[PDB]
């Protein structure tokens, strides 16, 4: 299966 | 005896079947979880577990029912698969249990 990206926004 | 006879040969067991996710490297992890929960009744936890069952061992089952019900859900599930484009594959193989 996929994965989501993970998510990060300056951290 | 004659009528307990008639008993043991009223006692074969229900043909069920073990309905199937099987994997593929194009559907949605998230996609799974839904499914499981939509067509399954599962909580999040254990959809989660199933689905990395499904990605890392190649299939998982989703649970056990009556031939009937067993096609209900491989309908449904393939259906709702093939209306948000994704190849995931809901099958069926008979539990002998």
């Amino acid at each position: 299966l996929v994965k989501s990206k993970a998510t990060n926004l300056l951290y | 005896q004659l009528a307990e006879e008639k008993v043991r040969d009223a006692l074969k067991p229900p043909s069920m079947y073990k309905v199937i996710l099987v994997n593929d490297d194009y559907t949605p992890m998230e996609f799974v979880i839904d499914v499981l929960q939509k067509f399954f009744s599962y909580d999040v936890e254990r959809a989660t577990q199933l689905m990395l069952a499904v990605h890392y061992q190649g299939k998982a089952i989703c649970g056990v029912f009556t031939a009937e019900v067993a096609e209900t859900k491989v309908a449904m599930v393939n259906k709702y698969a093939r209306e948000n484009e994704h190849p995931l594959l809901c099958t069926l193989e008979k539990a002998g249990a």
